[PDB]
């Protein structure tokens, strides 16, 4: 199929909310090894947020089960369920993992500072959900990898993207989130979460609906942390 | 409740 | 594997969302050959009802698309569009060809013959997968489901007619089935009305939550008819 | 409008 059909195939499959074939469709347009457009972008990220989120709350879910329930055979069920779950979101974020280091942010020229903070902001995102589900000696590495993800993304779109840009801004929001849930820093989770709604508010008359979509969840965020 | 992300 | 973790398992599918696993875990407790409790049953139903439910509203969201697209003859887009919706439907008539296969090799058949609750909740579910299939299926097979699920219905409305109560849900749902499989199948609008008027009339005589909203969806359906 | 089943 052309990639045009596979593009209108991803959208049909958002439509018939089967987010899997979604994935499976745009990662097959970017294993075709050509830059994304800004819609195709947008496609993939929706495809696997979905796709991510529809395991991270099934596995929140069991996992808050797993500790609301002196039976050892229930325990046991309980716990291989939950592990099963593990795995399937890990392989997700392995997949979305290496589709960014072979494909996306690969072929991101030295200039494409938005789409490379797309791209970073992305592989921050998914060594995060990592980070969530780790335990033990195996979580410091994936919480390292996004901290290492985010802060490029931040220092590119710090310097070369405006303060309202939805992107800078969505990739702020989830810095913060990242220092505040799996940091248990909240002072610099609130310092970035404050300085970037600040430095939009600044410049709010240069703008629309997607940035004051994220301040507004910015916002929301310093409430709840204060 | 968890924080928000976009 | 142990039947009550089995259970246990479908309860915890259901909580995280997850009814492919559900649907899993209740045919694997079908497949141990021992007869379904209450809850047991109304646990396989539901489960295999959201994983067919899911499966046929993809497929009619893309049918509708499909139609669209088949109006506006872009070739291209039409055979992708088409496509996507065969798959669709194949994973709707491979779930329930599993049901249908649970039904008749194990439920229906471990019914003993006082067990009349059991066999007209089964003949149900065998009515309304056939009925599923028959809304997908053109030519003959179309003719042949419809066909089974006429018998199906057929079967589980007189044995619900005489050992059952007007005002259970079970009999309520199956008159309501029914009517929908006279209506929107057999294109046969007064059979539909007939017998939905029928059950909502026999249920107003002997008048618990579910039989309400059963009656309440009867009356809907009679409404937009 | 599609009837309602249960
Ligand atoms: C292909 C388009 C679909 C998937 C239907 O929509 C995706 C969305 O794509 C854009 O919105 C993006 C975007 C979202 C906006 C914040 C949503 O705004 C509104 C008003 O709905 C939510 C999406 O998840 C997405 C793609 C996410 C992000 C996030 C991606 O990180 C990798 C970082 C910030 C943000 C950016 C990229 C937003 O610009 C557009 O601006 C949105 O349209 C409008 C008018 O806001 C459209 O809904
Ligand atoms: C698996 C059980 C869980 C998920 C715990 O509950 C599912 C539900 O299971 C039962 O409800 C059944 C039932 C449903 C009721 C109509 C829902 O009623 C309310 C008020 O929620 C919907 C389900 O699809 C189900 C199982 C369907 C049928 C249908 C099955 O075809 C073979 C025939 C009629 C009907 C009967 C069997 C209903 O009794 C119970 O009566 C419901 O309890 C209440 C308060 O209504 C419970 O919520």
């Amino acid at each position: 199929v052309d990639r045009e059909q596979l593009v209108q195939k991803a959208r049909l499959a958002e439509q018939a909310e089967r987010y899997d074939d979604m994935a499976a469709a745009m990662k097959n347009v970017t294993e075709l090894n050509e830059p994304l457009s800004n819609e195709e972008r947008n496609l993939l990220s929706v495809a696997y947020k979905n796709v991510v989120g529809a395991r991270r709350s099934s596995w929140r879910v069991i996992s808050s089960i797993e500790q609301k329930t002196g039976n050892e055979k229930k325990i046991e069920m309980v716990r291989a369920y939950r592990e099963k779950i593990e795995k399937e979101l890990e392989a997700v974020c392995q997949d979305v993992l290496s589709l960014l280091d072979n494909y996306l942010i690969k072929n991101c020229s030295e200039t494409q500072y938005e789409s490379k903070v797309f791209y970073l902001k992305m592989k921050g995102d998914y060594y995060r959900y990592l980070a969530e589900v780790a335990t033990g000696e195996k979580r410091a590495t994936v919480v390292e990898s996004s901290e290492k993800a985010y802060s490029e993304a931040h220092e590119i779109s710090k310097e070369h993207m405006q303060p309202t840009h939805p992107i800078r801004l969505g990739l702020a929001l989830n810095y913060s989130v990242f220092y505040y849930e799996i940091q248990n820093a909240p002072e610099q989770a609130c310092h970035l979460a404050k300085t970037a709604f600040d430095d939009a508010i600044a410049e709010l008359d240069t703008l629309y609906k997607d940035s004051t979509l994220i301040m507004q969840l910015l916002r929301d965020n310093l409430t709840l942390w204060t | 409740r968890r924080s928000s992300t976009s």
